[PDB]
């Protein structure tokens, strides 16, 4: 999720995923753990079986095959984790998550507490000015002519300098704010 | 300060002003359709010892 | 407004009514008679026209 | 909830055990820095049953993205902190 | 009570067992009921004395409306505006004091309905047939009127239907 | 009924004769003070009206109407102050007193005791409300909503003229008591099928009638916020009027002559309602919501039984309260947003907690929950309609359903979710907008205590 | 534990200014309403109905119950 995607998917990564796919669904369909490991061994070494082949056009014929396969046999009802995209809590705490620049909204009445969470705001306030105006030349003179080609950001290189395009990945609200 | 207020907060008077007129004028015009005054089959009443008309 | 909307005076005259009826009916009752007619105006002054056809 | 408050060292520490406990590794040679494709001579598929162990451990699954570019016990227990927002 | 008239509601004797106890042991309902007495209708009681001795020393009254009766709509003159002005306003009173009749009927079964019982089948058939005979009388009068009624629309279904009527009597007569 | 009018035409002078940065203050306080004078006329009798003079009189169907219209002028006062602020003094008053124009003319126009002059007035509300639409208006379409408002009521309105002038001849008064005491049946005949089309098209084109709804999405989406107010509350109720006053000397035709009419409206609230599922807008929205409300109230009249006409009056009240509240919401939205887009602005109860408490209670209102006068007016023409025919119930039931699907869809889109993560203007919530408010819901949950106040002459 | 975190929040004081406002001002009148209706109650209300005596006319409020009403 934090890592740029690639333009594609090579047959390595895609072997990869399909193994990761069909031994989670195995996972699902052996709910004891001795099953799930004696038949996981097993898969495991019927995978590896096919490993040293160099046939390109063999190696495609493979893992797209067991693709239909594991598509037979994906156990409908698979397990997911409480927090992941299918899980019964997936977007909980989305509701408490709430913006920082909120915080200047606040009464005066209401910034009278908590006076130092203010202060360390302002001095935050004052790095992002001066780092932003620094990472607009830094991110223009290393870009690639042309537009970029890949969504991935350069770090900083100087001393005082700061990854561009960090206030936002750095200030985010939290995982469970409330 | 009396005087100087007053040409400030003068508009104020209007809308009331209006209104007293319109109650005015209301029972004016109302004063002109007593016709069938203590006359209307169902109200057909014999006037008070101090009565001169039953509704102004 | 609300409190003066809430104690308007009965100008549309529903007690008045509510009274009406029962007096009407104590008196309806007593004498035997069958509630309401079924006819709105007394027949008897009411003339029809004659067919004859 | 009632959930303790894991920190960096717990985090680390749990990361170590499952290791140990996995019996393709002697537990003796590993380190926190230990390279999987070339200091333990593991295979990606082990790369990967090992991404399945730290999902099963901390009841969060990583996609398979970023669980793909994850080679030391270090910058998967960095990786996770930051998933978690661990402070220290 | 006084409030309300016995004869136009009209209320069964209500006759109510005796307790019975066949046992020694002291039922909680008598002690419930005993308590509950003691601290809600005692206070409430003397607050209602006091707020009707506060009544009585401060008293007036309130005097129900008459109406004499004016000429209908069949002593109106087919263009004259007064009289059909009255009539239509009596015609209107009379139609309300029709609807408050239907009313009380319908009080009358309902609480014959709920008091009764189990027995409500057998022992409202009076209320029912009483409800039935003052349904058909009322929606002779005024059912297909509808929006923007009026006494002459009234007086012309009155007509018509005694028209049909008169037709029918004399057809079975002659059959 | 002087002691109404001569207030609202001293507003004038008074707003005229303002300083500079008082005309908001005064206005809405004389505004109030003369929509307490109005409350007087709810008391009505269940007798003839009250016959003030031989040119006003009052009704329990006008009463309500008119103290809806005179509580609708503080409520635009609020409204309007927000985004005239950048704006001359000579310009603001212009925008006051073309309000108060409006309410004089609706005020004078409700109660009416002659036909023509009804027409006159009626056809007077027009002017300022064009001017309002087309001077204050943001976008570059205001010129075309205008015309298509300006044209469509005349094109429907100008056959009714000839019709009413007719009418006089034959009979010899448009008077409103001479005539419903004088009514005589309309023989089956081509010339009278006409003369029954010129009375009732003209106050069908302003509910609007399915076929003839198009002026309405356009008049809404590029009038400001007082004027969609004014539009959705009060404009659209003149055509329910004049068809409850014009509809007695039409029967026995009205039978024959309503099918084409039931039909459309019976179809078009299904259609417009479903139209709300899919849109981009949320005045369009409210717009269509609007139409479908206004297709049941034309049912309701063309069955013509009284419990048809107590839930028409009701209706029509709910209706007019709630879509200004729900006018205000997006204008709330919009001031903010300046996009006026649902989908670009989300997640606002996360930010706006109160906002969003209001936008609840508005989609509650107009979901027609019970025992809210919605539901009353709801219930009593579902019924008539029962009764009229068993089968009107299917259309009815879709009705309803596919109505709280796009109330809660506008619910859900605006208010729940993830808030969007650009936008960061999003002030909080200020006193007068979250007052605003309340004064538009307050009203409908007291008039739910006394729901025979706004049943109609017929309760 | 001192590991008490800082809550991001929109800020509730306007909202909570609207209602205080709206309370006070609501209830500024309908207390002296309420113990003025309650004092007509108690004091000096509930007519009871009566017969019209012979030769004399009521006047317009005296065919209603309620003092208020009247
Ligand atoms: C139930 C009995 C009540 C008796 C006590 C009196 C209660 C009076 C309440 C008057 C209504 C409130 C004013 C309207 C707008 C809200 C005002 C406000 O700003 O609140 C801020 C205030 C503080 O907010 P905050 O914490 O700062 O802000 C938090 C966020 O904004 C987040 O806010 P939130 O999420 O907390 O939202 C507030 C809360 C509540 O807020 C609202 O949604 C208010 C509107 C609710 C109704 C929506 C319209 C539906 C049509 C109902 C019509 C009823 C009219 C009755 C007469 C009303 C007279 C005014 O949300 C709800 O609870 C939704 C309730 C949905 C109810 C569904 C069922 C409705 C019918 C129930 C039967 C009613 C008649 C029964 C007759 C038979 C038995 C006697 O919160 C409240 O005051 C909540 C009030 C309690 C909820 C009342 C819900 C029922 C009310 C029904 C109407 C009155 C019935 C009287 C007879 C009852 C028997
Ligand atoms: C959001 C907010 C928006 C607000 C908008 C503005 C308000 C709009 C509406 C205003 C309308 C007010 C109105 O029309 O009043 C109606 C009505 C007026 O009464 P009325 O027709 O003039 O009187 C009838 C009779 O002629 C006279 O009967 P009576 O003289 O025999 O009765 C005695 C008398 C006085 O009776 C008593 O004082 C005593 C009664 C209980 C006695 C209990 C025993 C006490 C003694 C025992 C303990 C002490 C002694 C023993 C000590 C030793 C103990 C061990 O009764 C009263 O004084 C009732 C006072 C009612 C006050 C109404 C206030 C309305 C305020 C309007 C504005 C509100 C704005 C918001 C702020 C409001 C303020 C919070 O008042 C009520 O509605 C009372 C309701 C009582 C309900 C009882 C429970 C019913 C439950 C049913 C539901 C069950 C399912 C749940
Ligand atoms: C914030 C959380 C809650 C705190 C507050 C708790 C207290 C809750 C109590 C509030 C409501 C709960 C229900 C209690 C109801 C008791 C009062 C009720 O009985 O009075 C009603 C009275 O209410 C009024 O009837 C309705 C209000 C009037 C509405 C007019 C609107 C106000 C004008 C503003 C402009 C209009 C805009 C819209 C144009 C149409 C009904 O009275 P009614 O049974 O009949 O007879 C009264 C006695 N008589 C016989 C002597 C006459
Ligand atoms: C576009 C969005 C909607 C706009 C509004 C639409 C609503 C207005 C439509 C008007 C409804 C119908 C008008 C006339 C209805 C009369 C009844 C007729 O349809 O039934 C038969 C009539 O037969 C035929 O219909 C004759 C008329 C045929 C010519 C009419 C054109 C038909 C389609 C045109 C529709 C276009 C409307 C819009 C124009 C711009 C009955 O036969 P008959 O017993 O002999 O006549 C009875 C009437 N009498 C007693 C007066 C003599
Ligand atoms: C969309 C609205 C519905 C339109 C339905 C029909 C559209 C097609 C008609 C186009 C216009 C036709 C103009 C000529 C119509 C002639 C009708 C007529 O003359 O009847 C007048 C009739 C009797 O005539 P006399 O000679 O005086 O009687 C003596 C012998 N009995 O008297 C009247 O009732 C006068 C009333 C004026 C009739 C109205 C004419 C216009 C058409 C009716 C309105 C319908 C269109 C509304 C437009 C909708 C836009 C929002
Ligand atoms: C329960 C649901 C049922 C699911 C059904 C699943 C079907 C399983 C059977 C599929 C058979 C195959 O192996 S699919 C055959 C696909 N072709 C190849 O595997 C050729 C070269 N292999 C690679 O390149 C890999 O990456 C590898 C070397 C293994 C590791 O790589 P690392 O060194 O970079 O970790």
């Amino acid at each position: 999720a934090f890592s740029a995607p690639a333009a594609y998917l090579t047959h390595q990564q895609k072997v990869l995923r399909l193994y990761k796919r069909a031994l989670r669904h195995l996972e699902s369909w052996c709910v004891h753990r001795d099953k799930y490991r004696y038949f996981a061994c097993l898969m495991r070494a019927r995978f590896d079986e096919h490993k040293n082949e160099k046939d390109m056009v063999k190696a495609t014929q493979l893992l797209r095959q067991a693709e239909e396969e594991f598509w037979y046999g994906q156990h409908p009802q698979p397990y997911i984790f409480p927090e992941s995209p299918g899980g019964t809590s997936y977007e909980r705490y989305e509701c408490y998550k709430v913006p920082e620049w909120c915080l200047d909204d606040w009464h005066p009445s209401e910034k009278a507490m908590y006076p130092d969470y203010f202060a360390k705001r302002e001095q935050w306030k004052r790095l992002r000015r001066e780092s932003w105006e620094r990472e607009v030349k830094q991110l223009q003179e290393e870009t690639p002519p042309g537009g970029p080609r890949t969504e991935a950001l350069p770090p900083a290189r100087k001393e005082g300098d700061l990854p561009p395009l960090w206030w936002h990945i750095v200030t985010r609200p939290r995982e469970r704010p409330m | 300060n009396v005087l100087q207020i007053v040409r400030d907060h003068w508009v104020h008077i209007l809308v009331p002003v209006g209104f007293v007129f319109g109650c005015y004028l209301d029972r004016r015009s109302d004063e002109k359709l007593t016709a069938f005054r203590n006359k209307s089959l169902l109200f057909k009443r014999e006037l008070r010892p101090n009565e001169e008309v039953t509704w102004k | 407004g609300s409190t003066f909307v809430a104690y308007l005076p009965d100008y549309r005259m529903q007690e008045w009514a509510r009274r009406e009826a029962e007096r009407l009916v104590k008196y309806r009752e007593a004498n035997g008679l069958p509630l309401m007619e079924s006819n709105c105006f007394d027949p008897n002054k009411i003339q029809l026209p004659e067919d004859e056809d | 909830s009632d959930a303790p408050p894991l920190t960096l060292e717990a985090i680390k520490d749990r990361v170590l055990y499952v290791l140990k406990l996995y019996d393709k590794i002697d537990p003796e040679k590993l380190s926190v820095n230990s390279h999987f494709m070339k200091d333990l001579g593991l295979d990606s598929l082990d790369q990967v049953e090992i991404i399945m162990a730290m999902e099963d451990e901390f009841g969060f699954e990583i996609p398979d993205i970023d669980a793909e570019k994850l080679m030391c016990p270090q910058e998967i227990v960095d990786y996770i902190a930051d998933k978690k927002d661990v402070y220290e | 009570p006084d409030s309300w008239d016995k004869d136009v509601y009209p209320e069964p004797p209500r006759r109510t067992p005796a307790p019975a106890p066949q046992t020694s042991l002291p039922n909680p309902v008598t002690y419930l009921t005993k308590i509950f007495d003691l601290l809600v209708d005692r206070p409430v009681t003397l607050a209602r004395e006091f707020i009707e001795q506060q009544h009585a020393k401060n008293r007036y009254y309130y005097y129900h409306r008459e109406f004499r009766r004016v000429p209908d709509i069949t002593e109106c003159e087919e263009k004259d505006i007064l009289c059909m002005f009255e009539a239509e306003m009596q015609w209107r009173r009379d139609y309300k004091v029709d609807q408050e009749i239907v009313n009380i009927i319908q009080e009358r079964l309902k609480a014959c309905q709920q008091r009764e019982g189990e027995s409500y089948r057998q022992n409202c058939a009076k209320e029912l047939e009483q409800f039935t005979q003052v349904s058909k009388a009322f929606q002779d009068r005024y059912s297909d009127l509808g929006a923007h009624y009026s006494a002459r629309k009234c007086l012309a279904k009155q007509k018509q239907r005694m028209l049909a009527e008169r037709k029918a009597a004399k057809e079975a007569a002659a059959a | 009924m002087l002691k109404i009018i001569i207030p609202t035409t001293m507003l004038l002078p008074m707003t005229w004769m303002s300083k500079h940065n008082m005309i908001w203050i005064n206005a809405t306080v004389h505004s109030l003070l003369i929509s307490l004078i109005s409350l007087s006329l709810l008391n009505q009798l269940g007798e003839n009206s009250l016959n003030f003079s031989l040119t006003f009189f009052s009704d329990s169907l006008s009463a309500p109407l008119l103290v809806l219209t005179t509580w609708l002028l503080p409520l635009m006062l609020m409204a309007s102050q927000s985004h005239l602020s950048k704006e001359t003094t000579t310009r603001k008053k212009l925008y006051i007193t073309m309000l108060i124009l409006l309410q004089l003319f609706l005020i004078m126009t409700f109660t009416a005791t002659e036909l023509i002059l009804f027409y006159i007035l009626f056809e007077a509300t027009l002017v300022p409300t064009l001017i309002i639409i087309t001077r204050w208006g943001n976008q570059t379409e205001r010129l075309n909503a205008g015309l298509y408002f300006l044209f469509y009521t005349l094109a429907g309105s100008l056959p009714l003229l000839v019709a009413l002038v007719y009418i006089q001849n034959t009979t010899g008064s448009l008077n409103f008591l001479i005539i419903h005491y004088w009514s005589h049946p309309l023989s089956n005949s081509w010339s009278n099928i006409f003369m029954w089309l010129a009375c009732i098209m003209a106050f069908m084109v302003k509910m609007p009638l399915y076929g003839l709804h198009l002026w309405l999405p356009k008049a809404h989406v590029e009038a400001p916020i007082a004027g969609s107010m004014v539009l959705a509350a009060v404009l659209l109720k003149l055509g329910g009027y004049g068809m409850m006053r014009i509809t007695t000397i039409l029967n026995p035709l009205t039978n024959y002559m309503a099918y084409p009419f039931l039909m459309l409206s019976m179809w078009g609230m299904i259609m417009t309602s479903s139209i709300c599922l899919r849109q981009t807008d949320l005045k369009s929205l409210i717009a269509y919501s609007s139409v479908s409300h206004m297709a049941l109230v034309i049912v309701a009249i063309m069955i013509q039984t009284p419990w048809s006409f107590m839930g028409a009056t009701a209706l029509m009240i709910a209706h007019g309260l709630t879509s200004s509240m729900l006018f205000c919401l997006a204008n709330t939205n919009y001031e903010r947003v300046h996009s006026r887009t649902m989908i670009l602005a989300r997640g606002l109860q996360t930010l706006l907690p109160l906002m969003a408490t209001w936008w609840l209670v508005a989609s509650l209102t107009n979901l027609a929950l019970p025992p809210s006068i919605n539901l009353i007016g709801e219930l009593f023409i579902i019924t008539a309609s029962f009764s009229w025919s068993n089968i009107t119930i299917i259309l009815m039931g879709m009705n309803m359903m596919i109505t709280a699907l796009y109330s809660l869809y506008m619910l859900i889109t605006t208010q729940r979710g993830k808030y969007t993560h650009h936008i960061n203007n999003i002030k909080p919530s200020f006193t007068r907008e979250n007052a605003l408010m309340a004064l538009h819901i307050l009203p409908l949950l007291l008039l739910t205590l006394n729901p025979k106040m706004i049943l109609g002459p017929l309760y | 534990h001192g590991k008490r975190l800082f809550i991001i929040k929109p800020s509730g004081f306007y909202d909570r200014r609207f209602l205080k406002l709206m309370r006070f001002y609501i209830l500024l009148t309908g207390i002296p309403v309420a113990i003025g209706i309650t004092l007509v109650n108690v004091f000096i209300g509930e007519a009871e109905l009566a017969d019209i005596p012979e030769g004399y006319v009521p006047e317009h409020w005296e065919y209603f119950k309620h003092p208020i009403s009247r």
